[PDB]
């Protein structure tokens, strides 16, 4: 991480309801299902969209990745998952941690745990 | 309940004692002195260890 | 019967090795008794 | 996990056991009351729920006085009261008395308590039998107990730290007799027999510790230090760990040949301490010095077959390797042609603990060199004629006959010792 | 079931 | 003597080869006995009432 | 033994039969040393 | 030492002789 | 995605493996708790070659730790990287082999080998693709040699096509630690010739030499020797873990190194090993690395290559370097030392280049040489084995474990045949 | 809406059933006072399978407790969930069966069976639709084995079409608790063969082995064994109580498991059983679950599957998982271990998936194997029964209860015939 000579949730105006139901959204559930389906290749799209090999992507880049996986995902849901993954960051959350958390919190039945 | 939980607590405390012994030996450096470098600096990189 | 022939050949070699070891042991006993005679005389 | 059962038979056995257990209590921090204010004590002590540690030892004697001394002294709350076993009549320096008539019930009870002890051991490296070759209690009862142990326990490694009669100086008359009998008995039972001589240890104390009036307490302290150095690899971790089973595999070339000389170094008093470096090479040389050996047996006469070194304290494997290279290059030390290596080095990071009130000083390095060498045939040659000189006139033979022996037993024992002499010559010569 | 699987013999 | 049958043996027959003896008994089961073995190799079941 | 019961000279030089020992003249900062290059049991050709 | 070895051999021979006489 | 199953055997093998895993975790930026803390993408790019992911971010070695006594791996667990290892992969008995290969191969190794094979199979089946196994152990020890050879035979039976790599600490030429080293080494070399596909021969005295003469250390403990062995073990497989300008896997190295199947014993060395004083002073260049690696003193094998002839030799370089520079340097080495290189092979050098140097080092290069020099090492071990076997000293300890005397003779015959092949290919003439 | 009538018999059966009800109430968020405190719709969605709603919000198990001595069920009420059961479902005698199958089946079991059947009918009629009955007890005890087999016979008479499931704790191979275990087991097996549609075999020694090797517990009381058994008994019926991606009820499991009516004895296991220290060291994946599931150590039956052949095997998985992943895992297991699977059945696996994992566990899998390996267990029980019966030891106690000697030999004949059928289908060849 280069030296730089505020919270992600505060940015974009994410509401407390969105923060609470970030993983409970049906679109996010579908995204987690797709990520689990693509085992070990889930981060391939994020890697392709990450030019700097820095492991971090901006909001636009990860929304593009999530739309390439599941078309129906909006940017607000992706940003909410970004915030719940890394609470205090100026964007650029690690996509590997993002994918790992989403797959870990993946849910078989949309009625349960949502 | 007291019988069962005392038995479980004894088992967990024995496990925690073993883990604490291993962690203390790791941190203080006395453990595995058989395989500890003679000179503090890293031999290959010629760098001082932390 | 190639495996049986090979096993028989191995057994013959084993007998030869055991005989050689026994001969070597006898030679060692002869050597030590010679040295004992030399030192006592 | 690495439990070792200690047996102390006879006056000499119990008296060296006093020093041994004092040393172990000091080393592990165990107070004489029994408990100490990890798990390194499991080799010699078994802990109870109350926190008190009791030794896995058995004090066997046909005489009550010696055991009652322990029952009354400082370590009265440490040992198990039933573990202290006392007879009613002493063996009176009669191997027959201690092996055929009096020793039967005492050894049966000894096997009972030894069984209780062995049932309490997860692992069992072996037995450490400390007796006195040359006394009826030590020789006869110890031989009978070793025979029973070989019968029942089987392959467990029994290490006999025997005290043999000195060449010229001695305290008994029938000592060559019962020494020959015990030697014939233990040639086929003990796995490794360590020879010790009171004359040699007296000389050690006189010249090194500068004690002009050495006593049995000093002798037993030195022997206890030797045994502690031997067992240190079981209790304390260090580079090049050595095991009780590894002793025989690295040290016994043939089953008959398992008698071994022992030498501890350095042996320095508190006054002259910290006046020399006491480096690894110097202490190795001191250990290999013929004078430092705890048996009146010049190693220059014979050839070393194997030498196991137990290093204690701040010792590094390169130091031990350089020291052993120097020892090999030394021309006074001569090894057998069929053992090019002949060396078993084992280091431990625990320096030898010093007994307060003892004469040894606190040294940061220590060496216990235990060697199988053909020179030990000399002491057997000495006992072989000290025996035959009386056996020609059959002196004191009726004493042994009265308790269930025959002239045939003496004949068989003496023939076995002669065969041992012949075997020593055979292995020593190319 | 020692020999319960023979061919049909002796049709008669 | 074969005693696995605990009820009356209504019928007993030989195989045409003769190595097997079929015993149908009140026990609802038909037991095939191997004469060289002396053991019930098969115990046919499935009859609700007596064979 | 007559040549000297030095652990370094006896063992460290003898290893790989290199028979050469490196003695520094000070710290590593001096960084200059001596290679003894001593083959025991052979005269150097200079004094042969 | 050689004397007493040969004496034990003689004793064994005497025991064998007595057994043969029996 | 070509996984390697690491196995440690015996006291020496376990300690070497612990040091090796410390080195690999440091290279991949893995803290002792297993979490990645390296901050470099290439570190995690191929971390699966050695590590598997746990429920969290934890990364655990694909290592299997074998012994018959528990104290050694109690120390291993107490070591600085003791808790990275999967606790289920610690397979240990209760009573150790008393430096007895018979005890470690037949009596006591028989019971524990089933659990060892279960752990090995469980680790192998989880692998996507398996490059092979690497077994680090010491010839001349009871549990080490015995269990290592037995496990190598079992793994050869189960996975014949998969690569087998061995790091065997051959007993030292001059100063031996235990008496029965010749017996254990002789019995183990026979197994390694038949089973092990690729074998590295290491000597404690050779390492002591390198640490006094190149490294100029004062009182180097076994940790330093294990550190150097770990360096070689990492550098041999760094091409699998990191992108390379001309990469080469273990199978490529074996194919380019082994001319005939039995001639698979190799000497290895690492560069640049320099003392602290001359570190500012030494020039970090490809020619300097080549000059150091081709030195006899750099070898971790006791045998010096000058006596023998280089059948083959692979050099795996690490760092952003000129492939022309590397190839020219090694061609120049061949041309200059053509007397030390076998004539009936036009090129005796396999050059591999990796783009990631080890941490702290601007450059590095590991060397693996198949030369007839090791003939003298095997000859010396035979000279000791025959000396003891003529008088059958200590033979009863092995005989009491239920192995025939005939096995010793067969092992000696096989070892002598290997020596004869090495001499034949030393003095073979073209056409 | 497919109800299950749980019945507990004997001391061991009652303790196992109490632990099972505690586990099920924990899974459904039911406190010991009966009130729901789960805060999840799915927990209450199918609560009627096991529980009935009282006048208030109380939920009561559909459990019937059977015994001849009141001490065991006094402990039952003193247990943590002793208050959920209705007091009317406690059916007790006054003189306990002295480990006597004859006493528990003919003399003392005859009187109390009236109340047992009355309560069973009362509970069964109130059910809308009845899947069947599950009876938990221990073979090798008087009241449990005898009285339970009597109940099973009566219920088979009353409801031939309804499912019958039994969880029998067969006496252990090495360490036997009571002397008359072979007699009681031999008598109960004869009843279970004829009556029980589906039977699971459990062994206390197998439970000790699994809890000492996998869970690595040091002092496992009977509570832990009951805990493992309860986990299996919950997992078998989780498909009825929860939505599944590929659901499978008890009758489906029996249909896919039982080739022939007499071969309905099954050996069960549960995954993932992880030691506390290695909980962070296990990665929860479907392949890991299958690896532990097919391991013989995970089986709670003493007989190991390696000796015999798997006639069939059902695997009920729970959690968010891929149907492709599960199906490929089981097909790959069959292909790898084709030797241990019966040839004349093209597919030997019945895979089911449920969307509700147990609380705390992200994934789980229960295994129910119908294999010929249980032949050796029945053979050992025969080896004990014949040894005791030849000298007629302890036979007078069963004789004095009005049991004819011919009944013992009839039971032995039935159990030997079952062994013969298992051997026949172990060595049956296709075409
Ligand atoms: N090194 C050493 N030897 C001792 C010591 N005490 C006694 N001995 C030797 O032990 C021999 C006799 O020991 P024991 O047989 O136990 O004497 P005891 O207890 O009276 O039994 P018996 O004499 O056989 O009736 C003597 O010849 C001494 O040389 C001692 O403290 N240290
Ligand atoms: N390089 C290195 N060598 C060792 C180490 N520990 C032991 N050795 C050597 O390896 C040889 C064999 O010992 P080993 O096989 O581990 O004993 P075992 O495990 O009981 O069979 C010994 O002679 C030692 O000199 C170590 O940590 N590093
Ligand atoms: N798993 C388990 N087994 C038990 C328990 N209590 C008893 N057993 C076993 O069940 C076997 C039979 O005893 P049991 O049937 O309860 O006696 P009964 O009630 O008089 O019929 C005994 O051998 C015990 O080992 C328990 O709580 N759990």
């Amino acid at each position: 991480q280069p030296q730089q000579p505020v919270p992600l949730a505060q940015s974009l105006g994410l509401t407390q309801d969105e923060v609470a139901g970030a993983l409970s959204h049906p679109m996010v559930h579908e995204l987690a299902r797709s990520l689990y389906g693509k085992a070990s290749g889930a981060t391939s799209v994020f890697v392709r969209n990450d030019l700097t090999r820095c492991g971090q992507l901006p909001v636009r880049d990860m929304t593009r990745c999530c739309q390439a996986l599941v078309p129906g995902i909006s940017e607000r849901q992706v940003a909410a998952v970004m915030a719940v993954v890394d609470p205090n960051s100026a964007g650029g959350v690690d996509y590997r941690a993002f994918v790992q958390k989403l797959t870990e919190t993946g849910v078989a039945n949309p009625r349960m745990l949502h | 309940y007291h019988r069962e939980r005392s038995n479980w607590e004894t088992q967990a405390q024995a496990a925690a004692r073993e883990a604490a012994r291993l962690e203390a030996s790791r941190t203080t450096g006395t453990g595995a002195k058989r395989n500890q470098g003679s000179e503090s600096y890293n031999i290959i990189s010629l760098n001082y260890n932390n | 019967p190639e495996l049986e022939s090979m096993r028989e050949r191995v057994r013959q070699q084993r007998a030869i090795r055991e005989a050689q070891r026994r001969r070597d042991h006898a030679a060692l006993t002869a050597s030590i008794q010679k040295r004992n005679l030399q030192e006592e005389q | 996990m690495r439990e070792v059962i200690s047996i102390h038979i006879g006056q000499a056995g119990i008296q060296v056991g006093n020093a041994c257990w004092e040393l172990y209590c000091l080393e592990h921090g165990i107070q004489p009351d029994g408990q100490m204010p990890d798990d390194a004590f499991n080799t010699f002590f078994s802990e109870t729920g109350a926190g008190k540690h009791v030794p896995r030892c058995i004090f066997l004697d046909l005489e009550p006085t010696v055991v009652d001394e322990v029952r009354t002294g400082t370590y009265r709350q440490l040992f198990h009261p039933e573990q202290l076993i006392s007879g009613k009549e002493d063996a009176a320096n009669n191997f027959a008395r201690g092996h055929y008539t009096i020793g039967k019930e005492i050894v049966d009870l000894a096997l009972d308590r030894i069984r209780k002890l062995a049932d309490n051991c997860t692992g069992l490296q072996g037995f450490l039998v400390f007796n006195a070759v040359g006394g009826g209690t030590g020789s006869g009862l110890g031989s009978l107990l070793l025979e029973r142990l070989s019968v029942d326990y089987g392959k467990k490694s029994k290490l006999g730290f025997t005290v043999y009669p000195s060449p010229q100086v001695s305290t008994a008359v029938v000592e060559p007799y019962n020494s020959v009998l015990s030697t014939h008995s233990l040639l086929e039972h003990t796995d490794v027999a360590v020879m010790l001589d009171n004359e040699a240890i007296y000389d050690i104390c006189r010249r090194s510790l500068d004690i002009e009036r050495p006593t049995y307490t000093n002798l037993n302290r030195l022997i206890a230090q030797v045994i502690s150095s031997l067992t240190a690899s079981l209790r304390f971790d260090g580079a090049l760990n050595v095991d009780i089973t590894e002793f025989q595999t690295n040290l016994v070339p043939y089953p008959r040949i398992h008698f071994m000389l022992s030498s501890y170094a350095p042996i320095i008093s508190a006054e002259k301490a910290y006046h020399e470096q006491l480096s690894v090479a110097e202490i190795t040389n001191a250990a290999f010095e013929p004078a430092s050996m705890m048996v009146k047996c010049d190693p220059r006469h014979g050839k070393y077959m194997a030498c196991c070194l137990m290093y204690r304290g701040d010792v590094v494997p390169k130091d031990v390797n350089a020291s052993v290279a120097t020892i090999k290059t030394k021309r006074t030390i001569q090894f057998v042609d069929w053992c090019p290596t002949g060396f078993k080095c084992g280091i431990n990071y625990q320096p030898p603990t010093v007994v307060p009130g003892g004469d040894l000083a606190k040294v940061q390095r220590a060496v216990c060199m235990i060697s199988n060498s053909t020179a030990i045939g000399e002491i057997f040659s000495r006992l072989d004629h000290k025996f035959d000189l009386m056996y020609a006139k059959r002196a004191f033979v009726h004493w042994y006959v009265g308790e269930g022996m025959e002239e045939g037993e003496f004949s068989e024992a003496r023939e076995d010792l002669a065969a041992l002499e012949k075997d020593f010559e055979e292995v020593g010569a190319e | 079931a020692s020999l319960n699987a023979p061919p049909r013999r002796n049709p008669y | 003597t074969f005693t696995d049958h605990k009820q009356a043996i209504w019928s007993v027959r030989f195989h045409h080869l003769g190595e097997v003896v079929a015993s149908g008994s009140l026990d609802h089961t038909v037991r095939l006995w191997d004469l060289p073995a002396g053991k019930c190799r098969m115990a046919l079941r499935g009859h609700v009432d007596s064979v | 033994d007559a040549r000297g019961s030095n652990p370094d000279e006896v063992w460290t030089a003898s290893l790989r039969d290199a028979w050469e020992r490196i003695l520094p003249l000070g710290s590593i900062f001096s960084g200059l040393a001596i290679k003894i290059r001593d083959r025991p049991g052979e005269l150097p050709a200079t004094r042969a | 030492k050689e004397k007493m070895m040969m004496s034990l051999e003689r004793d064994k021979l005497a025991a064998r002789v007595d057994a043969l006489e029996q | 995605m070509r996984e390697i199953v690491h196995i440690q055997g015996g006291q020496c093998g376990n300690q070497i493996g612990a040091k090796f895993w410390e080195v690999v975790s440091d290279e991949h930026g893995i803290d002792p708790t297993g979490t990645y803390h390296g901050d470099s993408d290439l570190q995690l790019e191929r971390i699966n070659v050695y590590f598997n992911e746990a429920t969290g971010g934890r990364y655990v070695p694909r290592a299997i730790l074998m012994d018959l006594e528990p104290g050694t791996m109690d120390s291993v667990r107490s070591g600085p990287y003791g808790q990275i290892f999967r606790p289920d992969n610690f397979v240990f008995g209760q009573t150790g082999a008393g430096n007895n290969w018979a005890k470690g191969h037949y009596t006591e190794g028989a019971e524990l080998i089933d659990s060892v094979l279960d752990v090995v199979r469980k680790e192998a089946e989880s692998c996507d693709c398996l490059q092979g196994f690497q077994v680090c152990h010491s010839l001349g020890g009871g549990t080490g040699s015995g269990m290592g050879t037995l496990l190598i035979s079992k793994i050869r039976e189960e996975y014949p096509d998969r690569m087998m790599l061995t790091f065997s600490v051959v007993p030292s030429p001059k100063v031996s630690d235990t008496v029965v080293e010749p017996y254990n080494a002789t019995l183990s070399v026979h197994q390694l010739v038949e089973n092990a596909d690729e074998c590295m021969v290491l000597d404690n005295e050779a390492l002591y030499d390198i640490c006094f003469r190149t490294l100029k250390l004062t009182t180097p403990t076994f940790g330093d020797l294990n550190h150097l062995i770990s360096a070689v073990m990492s550098g041999i497989t760094c091409c699998l873990r990191f992108p390379g300008q001309l990469n080469a896997d273990l199978r490529k190295l074996a194919v380019n190194l082994i001319p005939f199947p039995r001639l698979h014993f190799f000497m290895v060395g690492f560069t640049p090993l320099t003392s602290r004083g001359s570190q500012q002073y030494r020039a970090l260049t490809v020619p300097e690395l080549t000059q150091q690696m081709w030195d006899a003193k750099n070898m971790m094998c006791a045998a010096d290559p000058r006596h023998g002839r280089y059948l083959t030799a692979s050099a795996l370089f690490r760092g952003r370097m000129s492939t022309k520079e590397v190839d020219e340097q090694m061609l120049n080495v061949q041309n200059k030392n053509s007397s030390y290189f076998v004539e009936w092979i036009p090129n005796n050098v396999k050059s591999s280049v990796c783009d990631i140097p080890p941490k702290g080092l601007k450059m590095s290069a590991t060397f693996i040489g198949n030369s007839t020099a090791i003939q003298e090492m095997f000859k010396r071990v035979s000279e000791q084995f025959t000396a003891m076997f003529r008088r059958k000293a200590f033979l009863h300890w092995y005989t009491g474990e239920g192995m025939d005397e005939m096995e010793f003779t067969e092992a000696e015959s096989n070892m002598n045949d290997l020596v004869s092949e090495y001499q034949q290919y030393q003095d073979a003439s073209a056409e």
